[PDB]
């Protein structure tokens, strides 16, 4: 479960933790956040490896294009590097889901939905991975444009754990980030199983868990 | 190792004048001479068989080529360069053409793809012009009978009659003397037999002499019988006893 | 003078000029020195600076555990056929988990440089290299000149004034020879060789190079105060 | 991408205190079980090593040339060719497994199982095992096909541990190896009574036994067994 | 392939085919860059020993690579057209993959790196052109002017001129061209320019092209009439 | 039709401690329901103080260590004999997976070593390279046996303190040399009673400063 | 090896010229006269044959006057052998355009591929250039009716008239003194003719020595027919304006 | 004519030494390498004063941690810039980390002699190279054409070389501070420019383990000149 969506106060990036192959559950201590730059964040769905390796050598693409051009890749140029790149790999069993999420001055905060199938698109809200619909019905529900910074970064948190409990493929811990014309900003990991019983006391919900 | 040689033998010299071209021109005027003759029902071509040695038997050296069943050529120059570009005219007969529209490419066309594979030998990197001046008589359905000549340079004309090599100034002069526009197949073989003594020193027989016409179909030459259609080659190469028979009325 | 436009024309002698000229680059480069024992071989080479300002150009280089050469002539050269032993080093190990006889690197770099002497366009190698090893016949000291030709010797050198040098070894050859079981004493006999090719200068810590390999030693290289004890 | 057509069946071989011993019967055996005498599957490279391959007799062929081959080629200007840079089976064996492991890469293999048995220059006995997948490993005890499921378990008695080596004698680990061609002539539907054993001694060099067969079988007890369960007579 | 290495080093360390492609631009008629505070403007001369010419389809002197950046070139005509191709082709390919036009200073680095790479590679001579490339980046009203020539090298100039006489009309420009206060208007810098190119042309007739660059991809090229009132004014207050 | 791979079983299992690290693996190599050898190493000391293991297909584990021990080689080479970082090694075997991205090495890797702090790292990656820094990592045929039991043990997960409701967690921290080499031996003794795959031989290998020491352990042989 | 034989035929000398190009356009200038004039209602070829002989076949010859396509045709002033290689190659990339578009090909986009052809020739591949210069006579629907002049340097330009080949220089002063731009295409012709019939070497302009042709909309409504004159047509026309 | 990859008598490649005659013709380069960081400035050079200053770029960034300085034909620069960063960037992709000055230098130098009948010539440009690591420290590398490079304490290049390189032999110890650094270069570029020198027609740069490498502001280089000219009159 991965989900960045666009509000007042910048961006808010939040993604899962869990790698599994097939019912195994591989690993909950995954970086599905690469930092690319200051400015530029990708999440990574399907793939562990195509997500990774390719996001990595997006980071070096982003890089030469600053050395040669003296400015910082817009996300949209950035985002058609690695969408451009894909559909290259089009048909030979590539898996991707990534959101290249970023500030520029020029278009302001950007969020762009890139997949393996080529699509990219350019969106305020976006959910990839597995337990997307989860994430979603949480998002929709409670998203408003005007959501205060405090609330927006509780409102990704409280998405991606929605996701965790439902999705059997989803969990481990929530890692959070917020963007803004500064940069982005880490909001720490936020293990699962401690966080679950904390929301649940405070906010009331996750009623159908044994209390 | 590799052919490093990719780069123009031939080049523009400060006058404007292409050497290898000119040079080429130079080896066709040392050539034996050759002439075509066009009747209003046939082409004449025919040329003198310099033999190098009379041990040598110069039925099996042939200087008058079928190129196709109504397409035959003769030349003045090098051989050797002649023998290759008749190799490669009956292949482009074939691959640009016959194996497209079925049929025998016209004469005009047939010359067009001569004179494209001279003029490549002009211009492309390792290669020296070929020495030769061909002289193409053939016929075709809409153009009927026509006469070309093909110069090194990869350059083509039309010709009513005409003459290359040794002694073609003298040869042309006798040609416009004596062709009119009502000549007869007959008048033009007897006047290309005239033309040609003047030209040749030694004996003048149909051992020493060449000649081939373009004319009426010949079914007896085509192999076979059942095909209304096809009624047989144009082209028809005169035998030794046949010349000798029109130097008696001479 | 006609015939030395290109590496594809004999003389009318019968003389590769292009080859004579590789060969003359290697004259111009600075001295380096090749001996060895039976249990050890040691290359010493004199490192050449452009001002007091600028470093040392350096002049060993290493194949593999068991292999290395010195430099004398073009750099840029060496760097191209040492990359390729290195590679044939490699090749040898892991197909045949086999270390390369130093004989058969004789014959690689002989055969490759020989194909750049007999093809048009190419340009002969303008260095010579000094490879010492140790294999499974012990220890090996091979001079490899551009021309093509490899030589197995006891001792030898190459360089501005490599005569001086290569005399004192000629001299030397029964004593340093028998030097076994005793790296110190078969370097100092490799530094006093080198030591009769200097004009002027001296050896200095950071303008003396020593390399050596043996029976039970890696191919090691020397350089800076690790040098300083052979002074 | 292929399918072995004639093939080989189980080579069997082990260590003892002074080298090793392997061994092959001569059969071809094509389609549906059908049997062809008159294949030697052991092959000798230099006076140090004996290769000994199963599967795809075609591959086997052709492996055998590329080892002859590879002989000549260590010659080519080589004074020590017959001393101390002669082939050894740790080189032999790399060799193969390099090619080995390629072709399964390019999905066209040497459909083939490989045991390389040799005494190496320090007397070390070499015994590794190399198949059409380019998987590589080493035991006392190495055997291919139907010898690793019947061969194997005899000779792991003689030798089940490195300890046990020096305690194993060449005229011992002979008697396991020829006892376990027997078992693997009763029990294999493609071996055959006639084999070939090869010994590589340290001390005594190489010896190559040809021509061998199975003997004191026991088919006696056979006229006792009468039906499938009920029947007396 | 044709491989012969044609621009090499001389003894003296010169590259002889790039400095004599030099000469085929000197040859070439003169081309002006002159910008302004919020403009650039390109004039361009034509040689008026060419009467009988059809001045509607006869290549313009001044091209678009874009529609916000245009190129004008001294030098071998049919040279000139394999640039602005090349140049056209990555104009487009900037647009495809950085979804953003090119700004001029990458477009004058792009030209200028075919221009280097034609002297070190085998079987080529380097171009016979220097270029002035003129526009205003993408959202952006500072104007940019820059110059290539065969060599490969290139930089912005406040104003320039390339081909024959430009020497000439390069002095005039040092002296009546204000870093501190450069041409206020439209008017202002094309007469600058016209005045110029009348140090040099000969007539103000046919023989002087004038093309206006605006930012927000606002190019416009001047009629004879429009250069004529120019050039009409300028004479009558000469004679002082 | 041909298939290229194959399973030789074994189970490898990496664990870093505070100034240490150790990779342990059985020795035991089989195909389907036979051993191919009891006595067949499968982690490797490479060098520069890293060990590694590709566990998985033999044949592919063992071209991918010789392929990463020659880019060992080549780094020395390239860059002045500089000491390759384990974080480098992990980015350059990454590379290497992914390069047979459509052909792959069915091997699960584990390396181990110190980084540049000399603090105990273990990095493990999937057949194409995806790759993570762990404290505890189980790879191959007992993964799944091995993994939740180091979770309990060395990441004391689900304990708590006793009597304090369950609200103060057992606190983190690192173990010794010999404490882990316990969990390891427990580890491997516990997986061959299990799965048919484990067993004959445990051989582990510690990184310390000081350098890369061997220890070997017998496994039940049935 | 292969160097001491190559002439570099791709080299700037040190006034900055091509050599190859400047001694091409020097074989050029010995070719019969070809002259283009352009009218409003249409366009006039005319081209000087080369020093005819009597036994030349004058009616199914083509040396000079070439067609590319239905609105679209050429002069040639050089290697007749060089021409034919650019004409063929013309002719289908027009073809290719009229494949791709469903439109026939615009004048100047034919013109600049095979000016660009011939300019790669001086640039690269170390092969002697195409010694040929073109007058390109042609209409659409764009600019109308249009000529152009390419040489071999590869350079392009448009004209109301203008002469390639033999005595250009002599040719040039006479369609700039006699031409007018309200010009009608039987006042064109006349002006081909008396231009050819001043500057030509030969003693007298007669019908045999001639090749012609007018690009006219005569076509009934909205159409272009090509005219490519007999000898007999160029026989009249030569009496009509009183030559001979 | 003769060929490209020819030997002289001497042993020498003529197209190698012909290039080195190229740039001792470029503009002046200076680099002087200290224990706080390596500095590099250059002589600008503009051919005529409508020529806008600012776009001549003749001290580039490679990465963050390598500045490089050019002098010759500068063209022939652009395409050694751009495989040095791709050499930087993709080796940082492989290896996770900053690549050696030195590893990056040998990476440009492989360039140089791939010419022959591969490029048609040799580069006609000098580069030096200004990097950091955490190995060897501050480094300056001189790469020629030749494929040959060397590291410096202090090095020039260009016109004014053999001059500039006779003044840091004496002016340059091992105990320099970067401020001292930056107004040698300016000292030594006054010295060898034909023009008077200002911050138009010159630039200075550095790279510190700190900040990386920095081109310096006009406004800032405007300042040092100020303070070097005071220092000067003062004894």
């Amino acid at each position: 479960t991965t989900l960045a969506f666009r509000f007042q106060g910048g961006i808010i990036v939040a993604v899962d933790s869990r790698a599994t192959a097939g019912n195994w559950v591989a690993s909950q201590t995954v970086k599905k956040v690469i930092e690319i730059n200051p400015f530029l964040l990708g999440t990574m769905a399907g793939g562990a490896a195509d997500c990774q390796f390719w996001e990595t050598w997006l980071g070096s693409q982003c890089r030469l294009h600053e050395l040669r051009e003296k400015e910082r890749i817009s996300v949209a140029a950035a985002s058609k590097i690695l969408s451009n790149l894909v559909y290259q790999y089009k048909g030979a069993g590539l898996s991707m889901g990534t959101m290249i999420c970023g500030y520029t001055r020029k278009e302001g905060p950007t969020i762009y939905y890139v997949d393996s199938d080529g699509t990219r698109l350019k969106g305020d809200i976006f959910c990839v991975g597995s337990g997307q619909t989860f994430a979603y019905g949480v998002l929709d529900s409670n998203y408003k444009w005007d959501l205060s910074v405090e609330d927006a970064l509780y409102l990704g948190k409280r998405s991606i754990l929605a996701a965790a409990h439902r999705d059997a493929y989803s969990g481990g811990s929530v890692n959070l980030y917020h963007v803004t014309e500064d940069g982005w900003i880490y909001h720490g990991n936020h293990d699962v199983g401690e966080l679950f019983w904390k929301v649940k006391e405070e906010e009331g919900s996750f009623n159908n868990v044994i209390g | 190792m590799t052919d490093r040689y990719s780069f123009s033998l031939t080049t523009f010299s400060p006058s404007g004048k292409l050497g290898q071209i000119d040079y080429a021109l130079t080896a066709v005027k040392q050539g034996v001479t050759s002439l075509g003759i066009k009747a209003t029902n046939g082409v004449v071509i025919a040329t003198e068989k310099k033999s190098s040695s009379p041990l040598a038997m110069s039925e099996t050296l042939s200087k008058v080529s079928l190129l196709t069943p109504d397409i035959g050529a003769v030349y003045s120059g090098m051989g050797p360069d002649y023998r290759v570009l008749v190799d490669k005219s009956r292949k482009v007969a074939h691959t640009s053409y016959k194996r497209i529209y079925g049929e025998y490419p016209p004469t005009k066309l047939l010359v067009s793809e001569v004179a494209k594979i001279m003029q490549e030998a002009t211009q492309s990197g390792g290669v020296r012009p070929f020495g030769v001046s061909l002289l193409i008589a053939g016929h075709d359905e809409f153009n009927g009978f026509s006469l070309y000549q093909v110069d090194p340079s990869g350059s083509y004309f039309p010709w009513k009659a005409t003459a290359i090599g040794k002694g073609s100034v003298a040869a042309k002069t006798f040609l416009e003397k004596r062709w009119n526009d009502e000549l007869e197949l007959e008048d033009a073989i007897h006047i290309a037999l005239l033309t040609l003594k003047e030209s040749v020193e030694g004996e003048f027989n149909g051992d020493t002499i060449e000649l081939a016409i373009i004319g009426d179909e010949n079914p007896d030459l085509l192999g076979y019988t059942g095909i209304p259609t096809d009624k047989g080659p144009r082209f028809r190469k005169l035998t030794s006893q046949e010349i000798n028979d029109r130097l008696e009325a001479l | 003078n006609n015939y030395d436009g290109d590496t594809v024309t004999f003389s009318p002698t019968g003389r590769l000029f292009q080859v004579e000229y590789a060969l003359e680059a290697i004259k111009q480069g600075s001295v380096t020195v090749g001996l060895r024992s039976n249990t050890h071989a040691v290359l010493v080479a004199l490192k050449r600076n452009a001002d007091e300002l600028s470093s040392y150009q350096k002049k060993i280089i290493k194949c593999d555990e068991h292999m290395g050469l010195s430099l004398a002539g073009l750099a840029p050269d060496a760097r191209v056929l040492s990359n390729y032993l290195r590679q044939q080093c490699n090749y040898s190990s892991l197909v045949f988990n086999r270390k390369l006889a130093v004989e058969r690197a004789g014959h690689l770099l002989c055969d490759k440089a020989q194909k750049n002497t007999q093809s048009y366009g190419g340009r002969p190698y303008g260095v010579g290299l000094l490879i010492i090893g140790y294999d499974k016949s012990g220890a090996h000291l091979l001079e490899f000149q551009p021309s093509g030709n490899v030589t197995e010797l006891y001792g030898t050198a190459i360089g501005a004034r490599s005569q001086g040098a290569k005399t004192y070894l000629e001299r030397t050859l029964d004593t340093f020879i028998k030097i076994d079981g005793n790296p110190d004493e078969l370097i100092k006999a490799g530094v006093e060789a080198i030591s009769q090719s200097l004009r002027d200068e001296s050896l200095t810590v950071d303008n003396l190079s020593i390399a050596i390999v043996g029976k039970d030693t890696p191919f090691t290289i020397y350089d800076g105060e690790a040098v300083a004890k052979y002074i | 991408t292929q399918q072995p057509i004639v093939t080989g069946t189980s080579v069997i071989s082990m260590k003892y205190d002074n080298g090793v011993i392997i061994a092959a019967d001569n059969l071809g055996s094509y389609g549906s079980l059908l049997r062809f005498n008159g294949v030697e599957r052991l092959i000798p490279v230099g006076d140090n090593t004996v290769v000994g391959i199963s599967g795809d007799i075609s591959d086997m062929q052709h492996i055998e040339r590329l080892l002859k081959d590879l002989v000549t080629e260590n010659a080519y200007d080589n004074p020590l060719a017959d001393a101390e840079e002669a082939l050894e089976p740790s080189y032999i064996f790399e060799y193969l497994a390099t090619v080995m492991y390629q072709r399964r890469s390019k999905m066209n293999p040497l459909w083939n199982a490989i045991i390389v048995a040799g005494v190496q220059s320090n007397g070390d006995q070499f015994l590794r095992y190399v198949n059409l997948l380019g998987v590589t490993y080493s035991s006392p005890t190495l055997a291919t096909g139907f010898g690793a499921h019947m061969a194997n378990p005899l000779l792991r008695k003689v030798v089940d541990r490195e300890s046990d080596i020096p305690k194993t004698t060449v005229q011992v680990a002979e008697e396991a190896i020829v006892n376990a061609m027997r078992v693997l002539y009763y029990r294999d539907a493609r071996s055959s009574r006639n084999f070939s054993l090869a010994i590589i001694d340290k001390n005594t060099g190489l010896t190559f036994k040809k021509n061998l067969q199975v003997e004191n079988m026991k088919w006696d007890f056979a006229k006792d067994i009468k039906g499938y369960g009920t029947q007396k007579i | 392939g044709y491989d012969r290495a044609l621009s090499i080093f001389s003894p003296d360390g010169h590259i002889f085919q790039v400095e004599y492609a030099l000469e085929a631009v000197k040859r070439g008629t003169c081309a002006v860059g002159v910008k302004g505070k919020n403009c650039v403007v390109l004039g361009c001369e034509r040689r008026s020993t060419l009467k009988l010419q059809d001045t509607r389809i006869t290549p313009s002197k001044v091209s678009k690579i874009d529609s916000h950046v245009v190129l004008s070139f001294s030098g071998l005509n049919a040279d000139s057209r394999i640039l602005i191709e090349k140049a056209r082709v990555e104009a487009q390919s900037h647009r495809l993959t950085l979804e953003d036009p090119v700004t001029v200073e990458y477009l004058t680095r792009y030209v200028a790196g075919v221009q280097q790479r034609y002297t070190q590679s085998g079987g080529v001579r380097p171009f016979g052109v220097s270029t002035l490339i003129a526009g205003f980046d993408p959202r952006d009203d500072e104007p940019k002017l820059y110059q290539t020539e065969p060599s490969g090298i290139y930089s912005s100039w406040s104003a320039q001129t390339i081909g024959r006489n430009s020497k000439t009309v390069r002095e005039f420009l040092e002296k009546n061209y204000d870093r501190k206060e450069p041409p206020a208007t439209v008017e202002e810098c094309v007469k600058l320019t016209v005045r110029s190119l009348l140090e040099v042309v000969q007539t103000g007739a046919k023989n002087i092209e004038i093309t206006v660059v605006k930012p927000d991809s606002d190019i416009v090229a001047l009629s004879s009439e429009e250069i004529n009132q120019y050039v009409t004014q300028i004479e009558q207050e000469k004679q002082e | 039709q041909f298939n290229p791979y194959g399973d030789n079983g074994g189970t490898i299992l990496g664990i870093a401690g505070e100034d240490f690290a150790v990779l342990a693996g059985d020795t035991r190599n089989i195909t389907d329901y036979s051993i191919n050898s009891r006595y067949e190493p499968k982690v490797f000391d490479c060098g520069d103080n890293i060990v590694m293991s590709a566990n998985g297909f033999a044949a592919d584990g063992d071209a991918l260590v010789k392929r990463f021990k020659n880019s060992v080689k080549w780094y020395h080479f390239d860059h002045n004999d500089k000491k390759l970082s384990i974080n480098s090694a992990a980015r350059n075997i990454q590379h290497l997976l992914y390069g047979k991205r459509f052909f792959p090495y069915y091997v699960h890797t584990i390396i181990a070593g110190l980084d540049e702090d000399g603090k105990g790292a273990v990095y493990s990656f999937d057949p194409v390279g995806s790759y993570e820094r762990e404290q505890c990592r189980a790879g191959g045929a007992a993964a799944s046996l091995i993994m939740p039991f180091l979770d309990n043990q060395v990441n004391f997960k689900n304990q708590y303190e006793p009597g304090t409701n369950g609200k103060v967690k057992k606190p983190l921290k690192y173990l010794s040399v010999e404490e882990v080499i316990k969990l390891v031996r427990d580890s491997f003794t516990s997986a061959t009673e299990r799965h048919i795959q484990v067993g004959d031989g445990l051989e582990i290998l510690i990184v310390t400063k000081d350098g890369v020491r061997k220890e070997f352990y017998e496994l039940k042989r049935d | 090896g292969s160097r001491r034989y190559d002439s570099r035929t791709t080299i700037f000398s040190p006034e900055g010229r091509l050599y190859q190009v400047e001694y091409a356009l020097e074989s050029i200038s010995h070719a019969g006269t070809a002259i283009g004039i352009m009218a409003s209602d249409g366009i006039v070829l005319a081209a000087e044959r080369k020093v005819t002989s009597t036994l030349l076949e004058q009616d199914t010859s083509t040396e000079k006057l070439y067609k590319l396509n239905d609105k679209i045709a050429v002069a040639v002033a050089g290697l007749t052998a060089d021409a034919e290689i650019l004409i063929n190659t013309a002719r289908i990339h027009a073809q290719n355009y009229l494949k791709t578009y469903n439109e026939d090909i615009p004048v100047e986009i034919l013109v600049r591929r095979l000016s660009d052809i011939k300019q790669g020739y001086t640039q690269h591949g170390g092969l002697r250039p195409f010694g040929v210069s073109f007058i390109y006579a042609g209409y659409d629907d764009r600019y109308g009716y249009q000529l152009y002049t390419s040489n071999p340097s590869g350079n392009y330009t448009g004209w109301k008239a203008i002469s390639v080949g033999a005595n250009t220089s002599a040719a040039q002063t006479l369609l700039q003194m006699d031409y007018k731009d309200d010009m009608k295409v039987d006042d064109a012709i006349e002006l081909a003719l008396k231009t050819l019939s001043k500057t030509t070497d030969s003693s007298a302009l007669t019908y045999d020595r001639l090749e012609f042709a007018t690009i006219r909309k005569g076509a009934n409504d909205g159409e272009v027919y090509q005219k490519i004159f007999k000898p007999q047509e160029i026989k009249d026309i030569l009496v009509k304006t009183g030559i001979t | 004519d003769r060929g490209v990859s020819t030997f002289s008598p001497e042993g020498r490649l003529f197209q190698v030494e012909y290039s080195l005659e190229a740039i001792k013709l470029g503009s002046t380069a200076i680099g002087i390498a200290t224990k706080e960081g390596v500095v590099l400035g250059v002589e600008k050079r503009a051919t005529s004063p409508l020529l806008e200053s600012d776009s001549i770029e003749k001290i580039v960034e490679i990465d963050r941690h390598i500045g490089c300085a050019m002098s010759g034909l500068t063209a022939d620069a652009r395409s050694m810039i751009e495989h040095a960063r791709t050499a930087a960037v993709t080796h940082n992709l492989y290896y996770d980390e900053d690549i050696n000055v030195e590893s990056l230098t040998q990476s440009v130098c492989d360039l140089a002699l791939r010419f022959g009948e591969l490029m048609s010539r040799p580069f006609g440009v000098a580069l030096l190279i200004a990097g950091h690591d955490a190995d060897d420290g501050y480094q300056l590398f001189h790469a020629e054409p030749s494929g040959t490079f060397y590291r410096y304490n202090a090095k020039a290049i260009g016109s004014g070389s053999e001059g500039a390189q006779a003044e840091l032999l004496n002016e340059w110890h091992s105990s320099l501070t970067l401020k001292e650094a930056e107004l040698l270069v300016l000292k030594i570029l006054k010295q060898v420019m034909e023009e008077k020198l200002d911050e138009n027609n010159a630039q200075l740069s550095c790279i510190t383990k700190q900040d990386g490498f920095k081109i310096y502001d006009n406004e800032k280089t405007a300042e040092l000149i100020k303070e070097l000219k005071e220092k000067e009159a003062a004894e």
